[PDB]
């Protein structure tokens, strides 16, 4: 008996910037951050498109992407300094190597999936806030 | 040391979340009359073949409940079988548990089961010869 | 528009994908001609489309695997099973509704919920870490239900268990009622649920077989034209049910492939090369054969050659070690009169690395070959790939491949021409040809030589690699979409 999710969330705690950070969970499975001694520039939270499970212990949290495609991603949330925080998105090939990143201060852009990718990261950025409640963020298609 | 984050929360938990730093996960709420699965490390501690392990567990509670570990023990490759499950109580984790080498390498998942009501504070927990 | 029918079907029951976990300890050979030539009709922007007859629940992460995601897919058992409008999720643990009382063990493997102390599921992972299926069980510890759980998020079949055996698969739509019911008894019938007989011609089928038929001609019906391309690869158990269905007037390309149609079985084929209107062969040892055996048929026959373009060409130039890639294969042997060999070099040239590989090993097998090879130094390391993507991987810097076995992998060697990077074998192979891009030992000793040859400077090295391009592009360009419309024009005159 499996539940239906139009959005993606947090998830597990694994891998948060950690150093003075309290995360809590809610039943709606959002996420309230606080971290005062943070300066700008470290990366909260990474999302993945594949993981192994016996390295990773979650399922991946992004969905496939096709080559040349172009996607619109919007996050859902609020972030006391309304800049608080900041997206980056980055797109990896076969290998490994980084194709490219892009970095959005804005709470819905457009993408494209680069065409010679293999997996990619969204990556949630810290610019000193002060209280954040993470709802959700979506990646839908683009006729 | 496995560091709190690594611990998930059994999804029938109804009560307060929270993870502090990397110090310590808090559980807070109804934990049931008998004791039942609160908590869980979703990563395993090896035990090598010839290196004899002794864990600590850092914690603090609070309120009319109590706690007490499952650790399951798998030799390398099991998929799903468990050789030996050990209770431990929050008396034994006053001293280290000795999990002693075997003839093969073997893996721990560990269980935190709870109950009555209050605050558990998980924190790392360690490993050392 | 050209339709590609691939070959993709299961080892125990052919209409049903296999259900693997990912540690299993198996390579597949995944990679086939199909691939290689969907590829390639991608970059050269042709129309074209798949059509996927097989039961693939989890056929998005193999596309994706395979670099081929963006095609415009058909699947057959999809339309049967009602999944017009889906909504697509990476299904997490925590999206299940678990009831109360379980208790959940994580094990390096995979993840155990038990009920009342016994175990009750097992949640089991695909490759890239999505859900794949959920196994659940009687207090006895026999097999209940194994729920099957498409890529995209939803429970999609559900086999029944009867005394731990397999009694029966329901095949569910996106609400999870169930469509058709397949009885697992050899001999048996597939059953429609009668509230919604109205989606198939009949409530029962002999085999999943005749019900992939009906449904495969409804495709053809709606969507195809006349002189649309087909392509087929070859396959005793859709070659009839695909040929027979055809109209006449589409041109029908046959495709045949050493990992799925041995040289053994072209004798055979005459009753398919009839239905069909070119025969494609990937190897030019095979297209001999093929004119010997059916002389009055080689205008039919033309040989393209299969490249894994996954991978990358010379990228060992950039290093300054030569790292030798040296294929172990315990089926045949750990020959340590070649392990003496390759160890002496490298000890003798210090530019030089060597990597140690198998495919599926167990770490006892390992542990023997390391304790072997270390052994043999007293008196430089180890891999353990299971599929292809790990050796696409280990190869990147890789400036030499090393098989001295009596018969050499497959796709070590399609990888090999694949990347430009040379070989050394014992034997004669289709994929090497001596001093142009591989070197063919007289025997064992001749070995530091041949190693010699290619490690030594950049010289012959580099030429190897201008063969391989070369190779490449007379197969995979418009150098072959040129070719390709002679063929079908050839056979539109006749008719």
């Amino acid at each position: 008996i499996i539940t239906q999710r139009q959005s993606i969330h947090w998830g597990e705690v694994g891998g948060t910037y950690m150093y003075g950070t309290t995360v809590s969970y809610y039943p709606d499975k959002s996420v309230r951050l606080y971290n005062p001694l943070l300066p700008s520039g470290e990366i909260l939270k990474t999302w993945f498109s594949s993981v192994n499970y016996q390295a990773a212990r979650t399922q991946p949290q992004l969905p496939l992407l096709k080559r040349k495609q172009e996607y619109q991603l919007s996050l859902v949330f609020d972030c006391q300094p309304e800049n608080g925080v900041y997206t980056k998105i980055t797109f990896f090939d076969r290998y490994g190597d980084i194709l490219e990143k892009k970095v959005e201060k804005v709470k819905d852009f457009i993408f494209t999936y680069p065409e010679d990718s293999y997996t990619y990261r969204v990556s949630l950025l810290s610019a000193g806030f002060e209280s954040l409640t993470f709802y959700h963020f979506s990646i839908k298609e683009i006729r | 040391k496995l560091f709190p984050p690594t611990i998930q929360v059994n999804p029938n938990f109804t009560g307060a979340i929270s993870y502090q730093g990397l110090d310590y996960v808090s559980l807070e709420g109804e934990f049931g009359q008998d004791f039942a699965q609160l908590a869980y490390w979703a990563y395993n501690i090896m035990v090598q073949k010839t290196l004899p392990i002794e864990l600590w567990l850092e914690y603090e509670k609070e309120g009319n409940c109590d706690f007490r570990l499952v650790i399951r023990k798998m030799w390398s490759g099991s998929v799903d079988d468990f050789f030996e499950e050990v209770i431990v109580s929050e008396k034994d984790l006053e001293q280290a548990l000795f999990m002693d080498s075997r003839d093969g390498d073997y893996f721990l998942s560990i269980s935190v089961e709870a109950r009555g009501r209050g605050t558990i504070k998980l924190g790392n927990l360690h490993q050392r010869w | 528009m050209y339709y590609f029918i691939p070959a993709w079907y299961g080892s125990e029951r052919t209409w049903h994908a296999d259900i693997t976990p990912w540690y299993f300890s198996h390579f597949r050979l995944e990679f086939d001609d199909t691939f290689h030539q969907i590829r390639l009709f991608q970059e050269q922007d042709i129309d074209s489309r798949l059509l996927v007859l097989a039961y693939q629940p989890h056929l998005r992460y193999f596309l994706y695997r395979h670099g081929v995601l963006e095609m415009d897919t058909y699947s057959v058992f999809d339309v049967m099973q009602d999944f017009h409008n889906l909504h697509t999720q990476v299904l997490s643990i925590r999206d299940i509704e678990w009831d109360d009382d379980c208790e959940f063990i994580y094990s390096p493997f995979t993840i155990i919920v038990q009920k009342n102390g016994k175990k009750f599921a097992k949640v089991e992972h695909g490759v890239e870490g999505f859900i794949s299926d959920i196994q659940y069980f009687e207090p006895n510890g026999q097999i209940h239900m194994h729920h099957i759980v498409d890529d995209r998020g939803f429970v999609s079949s559900i086999i029944f268990f009867e005394d731990g055996q397999a009694a029966y698969q329901e095949y569910l739509n996106l609400k999870g009622e169930w469509q058709f019911r397949e009885r697992l008894k050899e001999g048996g019938q597939v059953e429609v649920n009668p509230i919604l007989g109205y989606r198939f011609k009949m409530l029962t089928y002999q085999n999943m077989g005749d019900l992939v038929a009906e449904f495969f001609e409804n495709y053809l019906q709606t969507y195809v034209k006349d002189q649309d391309i087909f392509m087929l690869p070859s396959h005793s158990h859709h070659d009839q049910l695909v040929l027979d269905r055809l109209p006449s007037t589409n041109p029908k390309l046959l495709s045949l492939f050493i990992g799925r149609n041995p040289q053994d079985t072209f004798r055979d084929l005459d009753v398919t090369f009839e239905k069909s209107d070119l025969i494609l062969v990937d190897r030019e040892d095979s297209l001999r054969l093929l004119q010997e055996l059916y002389p009055e048929r080689m205008h039919q026959c033309y040989h393209l050659s299969s490249f894994d373009t996954r991978l990358r060409l010379g990228r060992s130039q950039t290093k300054k070690e030569s790292i030798i890639y040296f294929q172990l294969d315990f089926e045949q042997g750990i020959d340590n009169q070649a392990l003496l060999q390759v160890l002496s070099f490298v000890a003798e040239n210090k530019d030089t690395e060597v990597i140690f590989g198998a495919f599926a090993a167990s770490q006892e097998q390992m542990n023997e070959v390391e304790g072997i090879v270390e052994s043999f130094i007293q008196e430089l390391q180890f891999v353990n790939l299971n599929d292809e993507l790990d050796l696409i991987k280990t190869l990147e810097f890789v400036r030499l491949i090393v098989d001295l076995n009596r018969h050499p992998h497959l796709y070590t060697q399609i990888a090999g021409i694949s990347a430009g990077i040379p070989q050394i074998n014992l034997v004669e192979t289709v994929y090497v040809e001596h001093l142009k891009n591989g070197y063919l030992l007289a025997d064992v000793t001749e070995f530091s030589k041949a190693a010699h040859y290619y490690t030594d400077r950049l010289k012959e090295w580099n030429e190897s690699l201008i063969y391989s391009i070369d190779k490449i592009k007379e197969h995979t360009g418009q150098q072959f979409l040129g070719k390709l419309e002679k063929w079908i024009e050839e056979v539109k005159n006749v008719k």
